DNA sequence: GCTCTAGCACCGCTTAAACGCACGTACGCGCTGTCCCCCGCGTTTTAACCGCCAAGGGGATTACTCCCTAGTCTCCAGGCACG
C-alpha cells in the first residue's frame, strides 16, 4: 500500500509552508494578461511597467489575504471550517462596501 | 489583440496558495469563482483610479507610482514602490 | 568671515535632516509659516520609530540566524508589536507575507 | 548622469549602524523603510495642517506636532516620542 | 388572563418605533456627568457646553448603532436571533481596530 | 465634585433602545457589559483626542467644534454642529 | 470710470459662490495657485449635489406630508440612494436615525 | 457686538427654492447642509491637493479636480457632475 | 576676542555635568591620563541609570498616589527590579524599609 | 560664614522633571540619589583604574568604560548604556 | 485686559425611567445520523519560466514662449446681524 496522508494534514503543511513563505502565489504572466485585459475595458492600448504589474500583484494578494483572514474569522464564527460565499459576503459587508 | 478570458488565468490552485497564505484549511468549490469576482471588482476599483491618474498625467503607460497613489487613496497604502 | 556650515541635525544631535524635513513641510503646502521646532520634532519621532523598528528587525533577523534585513523580518517585526500594529493596521508591506497567526480550532488535536 | 531621485538612504544605514553595527540591509527592506518614512511624515504633516486650519493658525511649530503625536501614535510610543522630541528641541535651543 | 403578546412582537414594535423615531435614545444628565467623569479622569476642571454634550451624544448612538447593524449581520451569519459578545468583538476586529 | 462609577448612568434600557434602533431583536444579559466597555473605549479615544485639541487651544471648555474635529480625525465624521 | 459689479457665479449661471469657494480654497492651503475654472467647477459640483439631495429631501417631505425639511428626511434621502451612500457611507447624521431596514429573518413567519 | 459667522444660508435656500419652490427648511437641516458642503468641499480639496502633489503641479486646475470628481464621486453622479461642470465653465468663459 | 562658553554636557546633549565627572575622575586618582570620551560616557551611563530609577520612583509614587518621591518609593523601585537588585544587593537605604516580601507558608490556609 | 558642600542637586531635579514633570521630591530621597550616583561612580571608577593597571594602559578611554560596563552593569542595562554613551560620544565628537 | 454670557451652582415639583420580580415562551446548541463534497495523490498536458533576440512608444528631459493667476487698490452690493 502506498502511503497516504490524512485529509487536512497536507493542508496544514501547506499553511505552515506558505506562512513561512514570502514569494508570490500567482503566475505572473497570466496576471499581467488579466490586468491588461481589464485596463483595456476602461482605456484602450494601455501599457504596463513590469514593476507596476508586480505592485498590482502584491496589493491584490494583500487585499485577498486580508479578506481571507476576515472570512476565516467568519468561518470559525459559524462553528465551521469550510469557508462559504456567505462568509465572503459577510466580510465585505462588514468592511463597508 | 483583444483579450476576453484571463480571469480564469488566475488558477484555482493559485487561489488555494493564496488561501493557505490566508490560513484557510478547507475551501468550498463555489469559493474560487467568487474570489475571481471580488478580485475582479477590486481591480476595477483600483484601476479606474490608476487610469484616472494616468490620463491626468497625459501619459499612456501605467506606472507603479500611480498604483501606490491609488492604493493609498482607498486606505490600503502599499509599501515597497513609493519614492 | 562666515561661520562654518554646521548641520542642524547635529544641533538636534540627530540624523534625520532638519533640512529635508523642513523642506518637505514647506513645499508640502501644510501651512504658511512653520515653526523651528516642527522639523526637529518630527525628525525625532521618525528617528525613534525607525530605531525601534530596526531594533525589532535586527532581533528578528538574528532569531532567524540571518545577517541581512529582509521585508519578511520587517513584517514580522511590525505585527509582534501592538502599538505598531495599531499604527500600521491599514498598510501592506511588500514581500513581507503574513506572520504565523494560526487560529486554534483549525489546528489538529 | 541622471537627475537625483531623493531618498532616505544614508540616514537609514547610519541609524542602523547606531542600533546594530553588524547586520545588513536589502534593497527591498530599504524601499519599505522609504515608504514608511513617507507615510508617517505624510500623516503627521497632514494632521499638523489640520490643526493649523482648525485653530486658525498660519504657524506650525513643535507644539502642534506634539499635539499630533498625542493624536496619532498610541500611548507608549506617544510619550516616548514626546520625550526624545523634547530633548531634541532643548538641544536645538541650546544649539 | 390579561393582554400579553408573544416574545418578539413587542420587540418588533420597538424596532419599528425607534427606526421611525428621531428623538434621543439615552438620558441627558448621566451622559453629561459621565463625560465629566472621563474629563477629570484626564484633566481636572474641564467644562462642556450643552451642544458639545449633544455632539458626543450623537456620536455615541451613531457609533453604537452602527456596531449593532454590524453585530446583527454577524448574528444572522451565525444562524442565530440572539446576539452574544463574540459577535461584538469579532465585528470590531473585522472593522480593523 | 469627583465621581467614581457613573458608567451605569447609561442605563441598560438605553442600550436596549439603542439596539432597537440597531435592529437587534434579542439582547442577552451578557451584552450590556461589553457595550458599556466598548462605549468607554470609544469615548476614551474621542475625549482623549478632544482634550488634546482643547489643550492645544489653551482653553478650559470643550467646544463641539473640537468634538467634530475629533470625529474627523478618527473617521466618524458627523454633520450638523458647525463642522 | 468702472465696470458694473457682476457676480462670477451668475456669470457661470450658478448660485453657489465662485468667490467664497475660491477664497476658501486659497486660504485652505491645498496649493499655491488655483485655475480660473477650478472654483467654478467646484461650485457647480456642490450645487449639483445639493440640488440632488434637496430634490430627494422635498420628495421625502412630500412623502411624510410635511412642508419643511427635517434631518430625518435627509437621512432618508441619503440612505435611499446607493451612490450617495458610496459617497457618504462613513458619515454620521444628526437626528436622522436609521433608514428603515428590517432583515429577512428578522421579519416574522 | 457679536461677530459675523460665514455660512451657506441663502445660497442653499436659493437652490432649494429652485428645486422645490413650495417647501420649507429647518435650522437643523441647515447645519446638516453646512457640514455637508464643508465635508465634500474638503474631500475634493484634499484629493485635488494630493493629485497636484503627485503630478508635480503647483496649481489647482479644473481638469485635475474633474479627475478628482471621477475619483471621489462615484458612477453616474460623476458623469452628471462632469456634464454640469463642463457646461458651467462653458457658459463661464463665454461670459 | 573669545569664544562664547558652551558646556560639554550641552555638546553631548546631556544634563549631568561632563566637567564635574571629569574633575572627579582626575581627583579620584584612578589614572594619570583619562580619555576624553570616558567622563561623558560615564555621565551618560548614570543618566540612563537615574532616568530609569526616576521613571520607576515616579511611577511608584503615582501608584501610592503621592506627589513627592520618598525613599520608600526608591526602595520599592530598586527592589521591584531584578537587574537593579543585582546592581545594589549590598546597599542599605535610609528609611526605605524592606520590599513587601511575604513567604507563601507565612500566609494562613 | 559657611563653606559650600557640593552635591548632585540640580541634575537629579532636572532629570526628574524631564521624566516626570508632575512628581515632587523629598530631601531624604534626594540624599538617596546623591549616595546612589556617588556609589555607582566609585564602582565604575575603581574598576576602570584596575583595568588601566591590568592592560598596562596609562589612560582610561571610552573603551575602558565600555569594557567596565559589561563588567559591572548587567546585560540590557549595560547594552542600553553602551548605546547611550555611543550616541553621546558621537554627538560630542560632532560638537 | 475687559466683558458678558452661558455654564456652574443651587432650588423646587412629576410622574417616566428604571428596576425588579414573575410567568412564559422561545433559543442555542449538542448528539448523532446522514449525506455530500472537496483534498490528496497520481498522471498527463501545456504553456510558464527561462533565456534569447528585434524594434519602437513614449517617459522623461530640455527648451521656449505664452497663458495665466495671485495680489492690490478700490468700490459697491448682497449676505449676515437684528428684529
Amino acid at each position: 500500500k502506498p502511503h497516504r496522508y490524512r485529509p487536512g494534514t497536507v493542508a496544514l503543511r501547506e499553511i505552515r509552508r506558505y506562512q513561512k513563505s514570502t514569494e508570490l502565489l500567482i503566475r505572473k504572466l497570466p496576471f499581467q494578461r488579466l490586468v491588461r485585459e481589464i485596463a483595456q475595458d476602461f482605456k484602450t492600448d494601455l501599457r504596463f511597467q513590469s514593476s507596476a504589474v508586480m505592485a498590482l500583484q502584491e496589493a491584490s494578494e494583500a487585499y485577498l489575504v486580508g479578506l481571507f483572514e476576515d472570512t476565516n474569522l467568519a468561518a470559525i464564527h459559524a462553528k465551521r471550517v469550510t469557508i462559504m460565499p456567505k462568509d465572503i459576503q459577510l466580510a465585505r459587508r462588514i468592511r463597508g462596501e | 489583440k483583444v483579450l476576453r478570458d484571463n480571469i480564469q488565468g488566475i488558477t484555482k490552485p493559485a487561489i488555494r496558495r493564496l488561501a493557505r497564505r490566508g490560513g484557510v484549511k478547507r475551501i468550498s468549490g463555489l469559493i474560487y469563482e467568487e474570489t475571481r469576482g471580488v478580485l475582479k471588482v477590486f481591480l476595477e476599483n483600483v484601476i479606474r483610479d490608476a487610469v484616472t491618474y494616468t490620463e491626468h498625467a497625459k501619459r499612456k503607460t501605467v506606472t507603479a507610482m500611480d498604483v501606490v497613489y491609488a492604493l493609498k487613496r482607498q486606505g490600503r497604502t502599499l509599501y515597497g514602490f513609493g519614492g | 568671515a562666515r561661520a562654518k556650515a554646521k548641520t542642524r541635525s547635529s544641533r538636534a544631535g540627530l540624523q534625520f535632516p532638519v533640512g529635508r524635513v523642513h523642506r518637505l513641510l514647506r513645499k508640502g503646502n501644510y501651512s504658511e509659516r512653520v515653526g523651528a521646532g516642527a522639523p526637529v520634532y518630527l525628525a525625532a519621532v521618525l528617528e525613534y520609530l525607525t530605531a525601534e523598528i530596526l531594533e525589532l528587525a535586527g532581533n528578528a533577523a538574528r532569531d532567524n540566524k540571518k545577517t541581512r534585513i529582509i521585508p519578511r523580518h520587517l513584517q514580522l517585526a511590525i505585527r509582534n508589536d501592538e502599538e505598531l500594529n495599531k499604527l500600521l493596521g491599514r498598510v501592506t508591506i511588500a514581500q513581507g507575507g503574513v506572520l504565523p497567526n494560526i487560529q486554534a480550532v483549525l489546528l489538529p488535536k | 548622469k541622471r537627475s537625483r531621485k531623493e531618498s532616505y538612504s544614508v540616514y537609514v544605514y547610519k541609524v542602523l549602524k547606531q542600533v546594530h553595527p553588524d547586520t545588513g540591509i536589502s534593497s527591498k527592506a530599504m524601499g519599505i523603510m522609504n515608504s514608511f518614512v513617507n507615510d508617517i511624515f505624510e500623516r503627521i504633516a497632514g494632521e499638523a495642517s489640520r490643526l493649523a486650519h482648525y485653530n486658525k493658525r498660519s504657524t506650525i511649530t513643535s507644539r502642534e506636532i506634539q499635539t499630533a503625536v498625542r493624536l496619532l501614535l498610541p500611548g507608549e510610543l506617544a510619550k516616548h516620542a514626546v520625550s526624545e522630541g523634547t530633548k531634541a528641541v532643548t538641544k536645538y535651543t541650546s544649539a
